[PDB]
DNA sequence: CCAGGGCTGATCGTGCAAAAGTCGTGCCAGCCGTCT
């Protein structure tokens, strides 16, 4: 109800980064507060790969300008990004049609990657076909179904396709495995990763099937009121110098409190939730109850907001996940057997048992709803549909394919 | 190590300085045959996404 | 000189109701496999 703490206690509310921000944005307003290997290797990865070619070819001025273009606009992930014509109004010129850069373009279709810079799908994959040796079976049927016919082989349908565009069930299908064997994303061929992503908070304790309020390792912004400059306060020359320093004494005595304060409330705040909570962990991500922050501060010692604030922004860790605190908010479902169950967990078991089933006839809604009322879990059959939509899982009756 | 027989004699300026000369007959024989037991290991590296 | 009253700096309380997000869950529309 206070200014002085009103945020003092929503200074808390966020992540350690933040806080470890601010609290050194605060760290120079008060002056009694206080707190080779140059190798880097290079490399290359169709960027400088893909220019390096470029050189070697016998291209003119003109052309080698040109390639840079368009071997610049070409994304990591796949193929380019901007269109063919693009390229045109970007070399800046009215004499230079479409057909000087498409030799240009068409020349780099054959580099390293074959299939780099391809644009549209399509072409990729056809020209793919082109550098394949003639004595091949399927080589015009492939190439016929590459031109057009294209929709109805992405579809689930395939008799349709067939019928239409004079082909046989037995041929045909294997010409399909040609085009299946082709691998279009081409671009990706000279593309690799070294990322970490991972941030500490709670850990475990591990003690006898139990991880708890455990220890801080390094969150705690060192906050020791300094005293070479805390003894001039005494014997202070004028007035202005004397309330200066007292002024801002008061206030890191404030913030010091303040600081130690917020440790020790989120310091052991992590053991009641995840108590409350001891069947998504040792059981597994299927077996999981709904909790409610308005039920967590029922359970504890405290109000709801200040548990909230607590959880919020607190990645916890233990050898078996780490997960955000305020991630494991779940609402409610009926059950009737013992206890309720969660959203999550309907979208955990929709997943596994599409995972276990026939891959050819393909599970459902109303099947899954009679299958979890087997189980003993008596859901709707909407929560299963909306479940599975929100997952980007696609349609299982779509899904289906020639086994 | 092992036995071998040696003879201290100049042969055709192989063992000009300090160089061993050594007959076929100590490669067929599996002489001085070592293995090496290297073992490299690939990590999981669990991301957050 | 000591205890009673007034002034004032220190020190607290880390709470509580209000507006929005969330899924149980029902309704409703479109689409395809099959027998007529």
């Amino acid at each position: 109800m206070t200014p002085q703490l009103q945020q003092a206690i929503r200074l808390l509310q966020l992540s350690t980064l933040e806080l470890q921000q601010e609290l050194q944005q605060a760290l120079e307003s008060n002056p009694l507060l206080e707190e080779p290997v140059y190798q880097g290797e290079t490399t290359q990865t169709l960027q400088d790969y893909l220019m390096w070619q470029v050189e070697l070819t016998p291209f003119t001025d003109t052309d080698r300008a040109i390639a840079t273009s368009i071997v610049d606009a070409v994304d990591d992930t796949g193929y380019l990004t901007i269109q063919i014509e693009d390229i045109v109004d970007s070399i800046g010129d009215d004499e230079i049609g479409l057909e000087e850069v498409e030799a240009v373009l068409k020349r780099i279709q054959r580099f390293d990657p074959v299939g780099v810079a391809a644009k549209d799908l399509r072409d990729c994959l056809l020209i793919q076909l082109s550098q394949f040796a003639k004595e091949t079976p399927w080589l015009e049927e492939a190439r016929l179904i590459i031109s057009d016919h294209l929709d109805l082989l992405a579809n689930h349908d395939f008799r349709t396709l067939m019928r239409v565009t004079r082909l046989k069930e037995e041929v045909l299908k294997e010409a399909v495995n040609l085009i299946q064997s082709l691998d279009p994303r081409p671009g990706q061929s000279i593309q690799t990763s070294e990322p970490e992503y991972v941030i500490p908070d709670v850990l475990v304790r591990k003690v006898s099937g139990r991880w708890t309020v455990e220890l801080n390792a390094d969150s705690i912004p060192r906050l020791k009121i300094n005293q070479q400059y805390a003894a001039m306060g005494n014997s202070a020359r004028n007035d202005a110098d004397g309330q200066f320093i007292r002024s801002n004494l008061q206030e890191a005595r404030w913030l010091i409190k303040s600081l130690e304060s917020r440790n020790d409330t989120l310091l052991r705040v992590s053991r009641c939730i995840v108590e409350q909570q001891q069947a998504f962990f040792e059981q597994g991500e299927e077996y999981m109850k709904p909790m409610v922050l308005a039920d967590i501060a029922q359970a504890v010692e405290m109000h709801e907001s200040t548990i909230s604030r607590v959880t919020t922004q607190k990645y916890l860790h233990s050898p078996r996940g780490i997960f955000e605190l305020k991630y494991f908010f779940s609402s409610h479902v009926n059950t009737e057997g013992g206890g309720e169950a969660s959203s999550t967990a309907i979208r955990a078991l929709v997943k596994k048992l599409i995972a276990a089933e026939n891959p050819a006839k393909p599970l459902s809604d109303s099947k899954l709803t009679s299958m979890l009322s087997e189980q003993g879990i008596m859901v709707a059959r909407r929560t299963v549909a909306k479940y599975r939509e929100s997952l980007s899982i696609p349609p299982s009756n779509q899904r289906k394919q020639l086994v | 190590g092992q036995n071998m027989r040696v003879a201290f004699m100049p042969w055709n300026g192989y063992n000009f300085e300090d160089s061993i000369l050594v007959s076929e007959r100590v490669v067929q024989e599996d002489r001085f045959t070592t293995i090496h037991i290297q073992e490299l290991a690939c990590v999981s590296r669990d991301t957050k996404l």
